[PDB]
């Protein structure tokens, strides 16, 4: 156990951290500095990715992964426009959250041989402090890859290969078995009685 | 990833249940990050994905929740047609418009190189392709395009949710295609397939991009009461793995996953082969998944169908059907003796291989480098499954005698390969199991730590696990989240004590107490 500002951290037998707060701005701003505690390179690196800077760190094999997310992302002033539609309170607590995560980065570099982690020190660079735009870049860069695909351009592909060998009306027939409207035997999770 | 609830009539103690397993794979530091956040009216203990201020998989004083990803359709291409004298503009709506422009610096580390590059979006999204040779660009379209942020802010909410009612207007707002589960302690459970999902044209094949002149755009998105969603099914549970919410819910281009032969049943063979379950029975379906072949559910009835016709004639073949039949259909290594014990398994496996590209190479082999992760997909091959049990199909693939030979040969090939290079009694056969790592590189396709080298057995799991009861008290459970909690390796090499200290948990099926209560936590 130990009180970190007015936040109870206990970390439990397996290091997890249980935290004590008495207000929520308080308990988020915590909720980061543990997660940096114990995560900062890979915060670091996840928001490269998203960013588009990898390659800075590990060369030439990312450029093209860089572009990739630069091409599809946003930029800063695009995700603090999204961070200004939220609930007050909610944009609030994701800038605490950064601000966590800063204080950190603020504690390690002063003593950098023992608060940044060996990844740091070997690819030799440093952290950056945090926004509440870099938390937004955080939860793009993993829950988009599961929503972006571009099966559309494979389908288009597929059928126009087909056709071109096996003409049209059989290369509709076969990309209906490949790509179906709907697969009524499909197992489902619900019922439509349970909508 | 899979997800289990159980409604109070379902389970033994009548509490409402929860199971979490979500597939980000298996790196070190982990892809998730286990907490405890306590603050007035709001406790909750569980994980979410690294970098994210809200827990997915755990339970808050009310509710438990888990997610997996849905499938939905919440991406569009579309077809730009191009000016022929100018390759920057695109016909919308009646007129030439100009492309919005951007230029991008990359700096790269060789000293450090400087690149640029030009990205380009349309009214429809950022530019992903060109087809010059047809004066066609190809862009964009998400349906959460701009409202990341308010899927966070309704993540977060579902966080400080007491009930139905909360937790359900934060799924309305969720904005990406996933799947929601929900269990509390007065005995309810409830799905959300939560998205926006867009209104499109009706002229068009949604299994293919959308012309983007303008006759064709989207129309908004249809209200949330219109997403799959239910609460206390008459079932009595809801299992997933990523298969189809509900009978007419389409998913255009990506309907591939959503076949016939699908993961899930290994959950729902589980769940109605018991009566009422409770945390132990969630946990050996979750057993069964991770190690099972998944082609043997309709394939291996197939294979021994076929090779009883022509056991009088053919001993190896009466062999075999006794030695499949026996098969509980698991790769699992059970004395752990770096082999899996089922050593038809071997022969399954080949035989497998053998019969799916017999029965597409003459046709499908020239357009396989797009067909092959369809009819071979990790969770079903649906297509292969109606041609060799004869059900109906649009084109006709293979007669069922053409069929039936087909399995024979491939059976034949299987047997001789195991034959010369093993001998002949399935014992000989098994295989030395396959291991995995925790590595230095998760799905974001970039290196974010060193990894580990540790090995364990390959299995078809999530990356955590989370087994809740919504007991009157409090939840109350056990979970894992490997490989550990801290990533933390000093300048001086020395690894954190938390590094890697939950993977023998998560390779010997032993879990950790699910921490709510205060004095517990203390104690821990
Ligand atoms: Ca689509
Ligand atoms: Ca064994």
């Amino acid at each position: 156990q130990k009180k970190v500002e007015n936040v109870t951290i206990i970390r439990d037998s397996y290091g997890v951290p249980h935290l004590y707060a008495k207000n929520k701005k308080d308990l988020y701003k915590a909720y980061g500095y543990v997660m940096a505690q114990d995560r900062l390179f890979q915060l670091e690196m996840f928001r490269r990715g998203n960013e588009g800077t990898v390659s800075e760190i590990f060369g030439e094999e990312y450029v093209t992964k860089d572009e990739q997310s630069r091409r599809d992302g946003y930029s800063d002033q695009e995700i603090q426009t999204m961070l200004n539609g939220l609930d007050r309170e909610t944009k609030q607590l994701i800038e605490q959250f950064a601000e966590g995560i800063t204080a950190y980065v603020n504690e390690a570099v002063k003593a950098p041989d023992q608060k940044l982690s060996k990844e740091f020190h070997d690819y030799g660079f440093l952290p950056r402090k945090w926004k509440a735009t870099d938390v937004v870049r955080l939860y793009m860069v993993s829950m988009t890859y599961f929503m972006d695909n571009h099966q559309e351009l494979k389908n288009a592909e597929i059928l126009a290969r087909l056709e071109r060998t096996y003409g049209k009306e059989k290369a509709v027939k076969m990309f209906d078995d490949l790509v179906w409207k709907n697969d009524l035997e499909a197992p489902t999770s619900i019922q439509p009685d349970d909508q | 990833s899979n997800a289990m609830i159980i409604g109070a009539k379902k389970s033994k103690s009548g509490n409402a249940l929860l199971f979490s397993g979500p597939q980000v794979g298996f790196v070190a530091p982990g892809f998730l990050y286990e907490v405890g956040l306590h603050s007035p009216g709001f406790d909750m203990e569980g994980s979410g994905f690294i970098g994210y201020p809200f827990i997915m998989f755990g339970a808050n004083q009310h509710l438990a929740l888990t997610a997996t990803a849905g499938y939905g359709n919440v991406t569009d291409i579309f077809e730009e047609k191009l000016n022929p004298a100018n390759s920057t503009q695109y016909f919308y709506k009646g007129k030439w418009r100009n492309m919005e422009k951007r230029t991008e610096t990359f700096i790269v580390r060789g000293k450090s190189k400087k690149i640029e590059e030009t990205f380009f979006h349309t009214v429809h999204g950022p530019v992903i392709s060109l087809d010059a040779a047809a004066n066609v660009a190809y862009s964009k379209s998400w349906s959460f395009r701009g409202t990341e942020a308010k899927s966070i802010q309704a993540y977060m909410k579902a966080n400080w949710a007491k009930n139905v009612k909360e937790f359900q207007q934060a799924a309305s707002e969720f904005t990406m295609s996933l799947n929601w589960y929900y269990a509390d302690k007065k005995g309810n459970i409830a799905y959300y397939h939560v998205g926006k999902y867009p209104i499109r044209s009706n002229q068009i094949d949604d299994r293919f991009p959308t012309p983007g002149t303008g006759e064709y755009e989207w129309k908004g998105f249809q209200s949330f009461a219109k997403n799959p969603q239910a609460i206390n099914p008459k079932k009595g549970y809801v299992v997933n793995w990523n298969n189809k919410p509900s009978k007419y819910w389409r998913n255009g281009e990506y309907s591939i996953v959503w076949g016939k032969d699908n993961r899930v049943q290994q959950f729902i063979n589980g769940i109605e082969a018991r009566g009422k379950v409770d945390l132990k029975d969630l946990n050996e379906i979750n057993y069964t998944a991770s190690f099972a072949q998944l082609r043997t559910h309709y394939f291996k009835p197939l294979l021994i169908k076929t090779l009883e016709k022509y056991q009088s004639e053919n001993k190896e073949y009466a062999y075999l059907v006794e030695q499949l039949r026996k098969w509980n259909n698991l790769k699992e290594d059970k004395n752990h003796d770096g082999y899996y014990d089922a050593g038809v398994a071997a022969f399954f496996d080949e035989w497998w291989n053998n019969t799916h590209d017999k029965l597409f190479n003459d046709s499908l082999g020239i357009v396989s480098d797009l067909t092959r992760e369809i009819t071979d997909h990790r969770m079903g091959a649906t297509l292969a499954y109606k041609v060799l049990s004869g059900e109906p199909t649009n084109y006709q693939w293979k007669s069922a005698a053409a069929a039936e030979l087909i399995i024979l040969e491939s059976t034949d090939e299987a047997l001789a390969k195991l034959h010369k290079e093993k001998g002949e009694e399935a014992d000989k056969w098994r295989a030395p199991i396959k291991t995995m790592t925790f590595g230095a590189k998760s799905l974001i396709a970039i290196p974010h730590g060193y990894g580990s080298k540790t090995e364990i057995i390959e299995m078809n799991r999530g990356s955590e696990n989370h087994y809740i009861e919504m007991t009157p008290k409090q939840p109350e459970g056990f979970n894992v989240t490997p490989p550990g909690q801290i990533g933390f390796i000093h300048k001086d090499g020395t690894l954190s004590e938390h590094y890697e200290d939950q993977l023998s948990l998560y390779a010997n099926w032993k879990f950790k107490p699910f921490l709510f209560d205060k004095k517990d936590v203390k104690r821990a």
